[PDB]
RNA sequence: CCCCGCGGACGCUACGCCGCGACGAGUAGGAGGGCCGCUGCGGUGAGCCUUGAAGCCUAGGGCGCGGGCCCGGGUGGAGCCG
RNA sequence: GAGGCCACGCGCGCGUCCCCCGAAGAGGGGGACGGCGGAGCGAGCGCACGGGGUCGGCGGCGACGUCGGCU
RNA sequence: CCCCCCCGGCAGCAGCACUCGCCGAAUCCCGGGGCCGAGGGAGCGAGACCCGUCGCCGCGCUCUCCCCCCUCGGGGGGGCC
């Protein structure tokens, strides 16, 4: 036996969109490739935002 | 395992070959000296007993 | 351009081979220099004790600065303070081993977990046996076996440690970068002591196994891995 | 090109040479042997012959496959060892020297005492407890399944024929050409026949081993008897 | 400038495939997955079926960690399943 | 001056140190070290304690009696 | 028999006369028994074509020349400044 604690082993985060929108899934595929095959941290942030729920993607006003 | 596999040890520590070679050469030299020294003692023991 | 690109790849491959050749010669010569250093330290303690006895005095050796700590009790029913200190020693399992740099702060930690550990002062052989047979590196949070020198150099080369010999030299002679080199090593997963223990529930000086056995930790280590 | 030389680096332990890198550099005279700078026809042209057939034909060798299986197996990785059996080093126990009396433990010659002659290329021992003594011909045996006794005869300066090899003793088979389904019994030739050559070889070796057996008293009686375990005796206390 | 050869395995249901490391007790309770199961509806299988459906029986052959499932034999006699 | 070790081995020029004569202790002639200086390339066989097993080793037995089936 | 000698000499030496230790950069060689064999496209090279005998690591010989010792060209050695 090992003296460790297993309550935080599984990190709770979005690994994919919960949506079934096939157009969202296609450009998730595109940004999954660009995040992996580039060093751009911009593509990483955009990819994880594509996974997010609607409440985590609030609208942006023009102003 | 190193310490059991010679080439694996030489991959991690190339100087282990010359230490091992020096040890094997040294131990053979020391063993030969102790053998010849002991034979001389027996030869002197035989000479001092059968000197006539 | 087929001829020119062949020349480029040959020059690049030959340059990389020379760099590997030069790095191997450095590794060879550092181990030769470490071997000189080890025997100088070993002979010096003998020489210092001899001149003291010649004058009728006493030569008190330097207090040992390196300890090997082995956890000997299990994980059931452990008090919270002992449980915390064992985690800070990276001993979360029974028969786990870790090198510990000895000072006032670390020794007072060893006194708290005293019924739970057996420790002592490893010699040069014990360090070599531990690193070579059971040495695993914490590389990218993964337990990677130390099968190639490039695994040490990529993680510890910025500290000057680039080979197994450099790692052993830093552990044995507690160097400037002992903390980095020691934490790089995954804590040693040793077997049960072949031949058994005396008594794990009492101190070593009272016929058991717990506590600080001074240099008899090497006898334990030979049976343990 | 130049004539090959011996290793010039004596082995002292397997994997370690006696001389170092610089010592072997000077032994090889590498200081003056310094060098800086300076197929198979797949297709064949054949005259096809015949009027207005063109001149010739560019006939290629190893035509492409007519058929492909629906799926294949990936090739293996590489193992840097695992030599074939013919290239294995053959090990022999120190108690088995030419002329040693051995005890067979398996086979129809179970328990018989035979004379060891030589180890063959496969590591199988060649023995002949002489046929006039215990009916053991020139026959191969495995060193793992014999007991080497202490008694020996000096079979030096005897001439074991050179054709006595592993190929000589390898078993021969008949079945099964020109026959697919068994409706007429193919039990013929099941009688193994002793070749005249095997009888000649048996006579040749035994003619020069037997006088050396008779040289020491009642060894032939020892070779005629078989080994057995009496109820009082235990193999771990026995000196062989 | 490839060419005496005109040639060169597999893959990548990307909700897929592959690699490495650590770990695995569990009541009350929570969550995920279920190509587990039942009934009915929209689609789909140019699906199955009196040359034998459902159901039932079976010292028959198997698959799955499991829930369960497939196939053989018998009985049955008109429907059934992915 | 009658042994052991070296993971020491191309030149040219530059530097540092040591040696000689040193006719200003100038100026040249020699050794050792160098991490210094603008200019491309070794190949060809093998053996293996070398990024997880192979044999380019072999034997016996098989139809109304036996062979295999951990279920 | 014990102690001190004015002082010892020789061998051996934690002894292969099994009295009493701690060790191995001051440590190497060899053998035996048991269990196991997971993985499966490693080719910067020819532009691969018989199934990549490949990478890292450790070595041997040749592209120099003399000898030495056995076999009858083959095998084993000394090197060669
Ligand atoms: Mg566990
Ligand atoms: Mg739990
Ligand atoms: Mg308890
Ligand atoms: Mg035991
Ligand atoms: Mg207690
Ligand atoms: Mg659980
Ligand atoms: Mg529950
Ligand atoms: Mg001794
Ligand atoms: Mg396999």
């Amino acid at each position: 036996g090992v003296d460790i604690r297993h309550n935080k082993d599984r990190k709770v985060r979005r690994k994919e969109p919960k949506s079934q929108d096939i157009y969202l899934r296609l450009l998730v595929k595109l940004y999954r490739f660009l995040a992996r095959r580039t060093n751009s941290t911009f593509n990483q942030v955009v990819l994880k935002r594509l996974f997010m729920s609607r409440t985590n993607r609030p609208p942006l006003s023009l102003s | 395992n190193p310490l059991k596999n010679l080439r694996i040890m030489l991959k991690l520590n190339p100087y282990a070959k010359t230490m091992r070679r020096n040890t094997i050469l040294r131990q053979a030299r020391n063993h030969k000296l102790r053998v010849d020294k002991a034979a001389a003692a027996a030869a002197a023991l035989q000479a001092k007993s059968d000197e006539k | 351009n087929f001829a020119e690109l062949k020349i480029k790849r040959l020059r690049k491959k030959f340059a990389q081979k020379m760099l590997r050749k030069a790095r191997r010669k450095l590794i060879y010569e550092k181990a030769k220099h470490y071997h000189k250093e080890y025997r100088q330290m070993y002979r010096t303690e003998i020489r210092m004790a001899r001149m003291a006895r010649k004058a009728g005095n006493f030569y008190v050796p330097a207090e040992p600065k390196l300890a090997f700590v082995i956890r000997i009790r299990g994980i059931n029913g452990v008090s919270p303070k002992v449980r915390k200190v064992l985690q800070l020693l990276r001993l979360r399992q029974i028969f786990n081993g870790t090198f510990v740099k000895l000072n006032k702060a670390s020794i007072n930690m060893l006194r708290i977990v005293e019924p739970y550990i057996a420790w002592g002062y490893p010699n040069l052989k014990s360090v070599n046996e531990l690193i070579y047979k059971r040495g695993y590196g914490k590389i990218n949070k993964k337990r990677i076996a130390l099968t190639d020198n490039a695994l040490i150099a990529r993680s510890l080369g910025k500290y000057g440690i680039i080979c197994m010999e450099d790692l052993i030299h830093e552990i044995y002679t507690v160097g400037k970068r002992f903390k980095e080199a020691n934490n790089f090593l995954w804590p040693f997963k040793l077997s049960s002591p072949r031949g058994g223990m005396k008594k794990k529930t009492t101190h070593f000086v009272e016929g058991g196994d717990a506590g600080n056995r001074e240099d008899q930790i090497n006898r334990l280590i030979r049976r343990m891995n | 090109k130049g004539k090959p030389h011996c290793s010039r680096n004596p082995v002292l332990v397997r994997g370690i040479g006696r001389y170092s890198r610089s010592a072997m550099y000077s032994r090889k005279a590498m200081y003056k042997r310094k060098y800086s700078a300076a197929k198979v026809l797949a297709t064949v042209t054949k005259p096809v012959g015949g009027d207005k057939n063109g001149g010739t034909r560019v006939v290629k060798l190893r035509k492409m496959p007519r058929y492909y299986p629906t799926e294949d197996v990936p090739r293996k990785l590489l193992s840097h060892g695992k030599k074939p059996f013919s290239q294995h080093v053959r090990k022999l126990r120190a108690s088995i020297t030419p002329g040693t009396i051995l005890i067979i433990l398996t086979g129809r010659h179970r328990g018989k005492r035979v004379v060891f002659l030589k180890q063959l290329a496969s590591g199988l021992l060649l023995v002949t407890g002489p046929l006039v003594l215990n009916r053991v011909p020139l026959r191969r045996t495995h060193q793992k399944f014999v007991i080497a006794t202490s008694t020996k005869i000096d079979i030096s300066n005897v001439k074991i024929p050179k054709h006595l090899t592993d190929a000589y003793f390898k078993k021969k088979k008949l079945r099964k050409p020109r026959h697919q389904e068994g409706e007429i019994f193919d039990t013929e030739k099941e009688k193994y026949e002793i070749t005249e050559q095997r009888k000649i070889d048996q006579k040749a070796v035994d003619s020069q081993i037997l006088p050396k057996i008779k040289a020491i008293p009642q060894l032939q009686g020892y070779l005629r008897s078989v080994f057995a375990l009496t109820n009082g005796i235990y193999p771990h206390k026995l000196v062989f």
